[PDB]
RNA sequence: GAUGUCGGCUCGUCGCAUCCUGGGGCUGAAGAAGGUCCCAAGGGUUGGGCUGUUCGCCCAUUAAAGCGGCACGCGAGCUG
RNA sequence: GGAUGUGUCGUCGCAUAGACAGCCAGGAGGUUGGCUUAGAAGCAGCCACCCUUCAAAGAGUGCGUAAUAGCUCACUGGUC
């Protein structure tokens, strides 16, 4: 999971402090190719049950969230 | 710790706490239950203990201060004059007085941090919180 | 709390005065207790009532009831402890009424049991202690356990058949 | 809130679950003998910002607010209460608890939220129309961010008794 | 046996059971054995 | 109008906060050798070199070569 | 300084819609969270404590290994 974000955004290690100087930003369509290769291991239902779990790994790593719900 | 300048020497006497609230500054506090002479190094022990426990923040309020000179026994004597200023500095602490108060740390993060500090003190103590509104 | 007592067939509780006597098919086993607390058969089963509810009365309550159940289950079917020897060369035999162990010590250990208690050995690396009173069987087996306590490095010694032992292990 | 007698001889209440108190406005300055347990249970809910209907011996219901409490040192238990007899249309200056809402984009960064004034003095609100709390947003704050008097929302027709540039909530750095 | 004049709770396994008017501690781990004399 | 003062010798006895020996618990206790704490005062606790020395250092052994009290125990007992 | 010693009064909760304890049984997918390193995976230290499935499982408490695994708890039903 760590390598898929590191290759797409262009990260080497991660982040020493995930609260101060951030890392980068990614788009929502990129989440489709991560969950499709990691679908047999997933216990989740369909569509909404896999799109929300992947985004959480970008939190502690330092990669900023794009868009989200409402408006 | 020690004061900057003054008079040099003093005296000694006791009766119940004068100017020591409960709240103000912090959320939780530590209160003396017995009358004592709190040494400079005694406070410096408590500061360091609580300081370590919180790691980063320094949200500790030291309400007491060693504004008092104490003297000592050069080696034996009595035949001769008044004694050495430079033994220690003290804060006269009467029951009720708040010595220390903490900010931002949790209930337990304070119960324990004060428990450790108590063990470095020459007197019985107790932990306190809110509802102290005389003047603000 | 402690309240219900199951009393099958050959039970005969003659709890007169301070001697709370219990006669049955597996010999006569007597057991003494406090008179300050009440005890008698209420038709089919038994009950041990307590007067006060402070603490000194509460403590003797649960104790008095378990001990009567122990004396009841005693004269009913009986008590039997299963012990297991472990370690190279360790073995036990029978010399009449006495148990004889050969467990690593320069001389062989012999244990003559007290009254009502009986020793038995199926395979020479297994000991069986059976008798009337739970305490006497408890002690006798503990004395046999004392002969060699299982060690923290190899568990060699006298253990409780299906007994679990933690192993330190140095070298 | 209920109470009995009122003399200057307090041995009849000393050992008992009672606190000697008073209520004043500019007419009746009535002395008390209220229940310690009841006053404690209730005062902790209402504080100074709140008031309660106090019925004396028999039936004389009066609305009153808590002015000052003089508690015993050594044992933090209160010993004397001062009540202020509420009018109808206009009250006094009331110290209001300054609380916080939401996380700060500075608190998570390295520092922490420090409420300098725990209670705030406010001019002419109106009695029975007094703010029981004082919610203040902190989210906008970083490190070196102060919030003064002229930055706090006052609930309908209320004014600040304290100075315009008096620091209320400041977010402080680490160590 | 670590004879400490101030026996306190270390982990959720220690059972404080008194003996002949003295504070004694019985626990699963052998190092945890605390007494006052 | 006097309670002889250091050390030694002689003679003992007593406390235990135990040096040995006895019993235990934990151990970073495999065994052997230890460490450490608890219980324990019955007996034991070497001979020399240097120094008035107590002390201490060394030699050679030991199960061990304990620390203290007794007017820094003991001069109507000796030394000096 | 310490402690389920008994006596009496208070504060906070959880409960016959069945709790505390106890036995059967589950143990989280992501993920060997990122950093930090010769390795640091729930468990040497810096930042957070987000998500999915539901009857439930906390980037998780203490032990174990050199890092793993093991074996449990915080939480979830039955029997009571
Ligand atoms: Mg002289
Ligand atoms: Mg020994």
């Amino acid at each position: 999971m760590s390598y898929l974000i590191r290759k797409a955004a262009g990260i080497g290690k991660g982040s020493s402090t995930p609260n101060k100087a951030k890392v980068g930003k990614l788009n929502w369509d990129q989440v489709l190719e991560i969950a499709k290769t990691k679908m047999p291991d997933l216990n989740a239902g369909s569509v909404e049950a896999a799109a929300n779990t992947v985004a959480g790994t970008a939190r502690s790593m330092g990669v900023t969230v794009e868009g989200g719900p409402n408006a | 710790k020690r004061t900057k300048f003054r008079k040099q020497f003093r005296g000694r006497m006791t009766g119940d706490a004068k100017g020591g609230d409960y709240v103000a500054f912090g959320d939780y506090g530590l209160i003396a239950m017995e009358p004592a002479w709190i040494k400079s190094n005694q406070i410096e022990a408590c500061r360091i203990v609580m300081s370590r426990h919180f790691r980063r923040g320094g949200k500790i309020y030291i309400r007491i201060f060693p504004d008092k000179p104490v003297t000592k026994k050069p080696a034996e004597t009595r035949m001769g004059k008044g004694k050495g200023a430079v033994e220690y500095w003290v804060s006269v602490v009467k029951p009720g007085r708040v010595m220390f108060e903490v900010a931002g740390v949790t209930e337990e993060q304070a119960k324990e941090a004060f428990r450790l500090a108590g063990h470095k003190l020459p007197i019985q103590t107790k932990m306190v919180k809110r509802e102290v509104y005389d003047e603000a | 709390g402690k309240q219900p007592i199951a009393v099958p067939s050959g039970v005969t509780v003659n709890a007169q005065d301070g001697v709370f006597k219990v006669k049955g098919p597996k010999g006569e086993l007597t057991v003494p207790y406090n008179t300050e607390l009440t005890v008698r058969q209420d038709g089919d089963q038994l009950l041990v009532e307590r007067p006060s509810d402070a603490q000194k009365h509460r403590a003797l309550h649960g104790l008095t009831r378990t001990l009567v159940a122990n004396a009841v289950k005693g004269v009913s079917d009986g008590y039997t402890i299963n012990l297991e020897l472990r370690g190279v060369g360790f073995r036990a035999k029978l010399t009449g009424k006495a148990l004889e162990m050969n467990i690593g010590y320069s001389h062989p250990v012999i244990i003559e049991p007290p009254a009502g208690v009986t020793f038995a050995v199926p395979e020479p690396t297994r000991i069986d202690v059976s008798g009337i009173d739970k305490q006497l069987v408890g002690q006798v087996a503990a004395n046999v356990r004392k002969v060699r306590k299982p060690d923290a490095y190899h568990g060699k010694g006298v253990r409780f058949v299906g007994e679990q032992i933690a192993l330190k292990a140095g070298k | 809130m209920e109470l009995t007698a009122k003399p200057r001889t307090p041995k009849q209440k000393l050992d008992e679950s009672m606190i000697a108190a008073v209520a004043y406005n500019k007419e009746n300055n009535v002395s008390f003998a209220l229940d310690r347990k009841a006053f404690d249970r209730a005062f902790r809910q209402q504080s100074t910002t709140g008031l309660f209907d106090i019925t004396v011996e028999g039936g004389e219901t009066f609305p009153a607010l808590v002015k000052a409490v003089q508690m015993d040192k050594r044992k933090r238990a209160p010993i004397h209460v001062d009540f202020y007899m509420v009018t109808y249309g206009e009250p006094v200056e009331v110290s209001v608890p300054v609380h916080t809402t939401g996380r700060s984009q500075g608190e998570v960064q390295g520092g922490l939220v420090d409420i300098v004034v725990h209670n705030l003095q406010i001019v002419a609100p109106g009695p029975r129309r007094i703010p029981q709390e004082l919610v203040v947003d902190v989210t906008k704050m970083n490190i070196g961010d102060h919030i003064t008097a002229g930055d706090i929302k006052l609930p309908e027709g209320c004014t600040l008794a304290a100075d315009p540039e008096l620091t209320v909530v400041s977010v402080l750095p680490p160590r | 046996m670590k004879v400490r004049s101030s026996v306190k709770k270390m982990c959720d396994n220690c059972k404080v059971v008194r003996r002949h008017g003295r504070v004694l501690v019985i626990c699963s781990n052998v190092k945890h054995k605390q007494r006052q004399g």
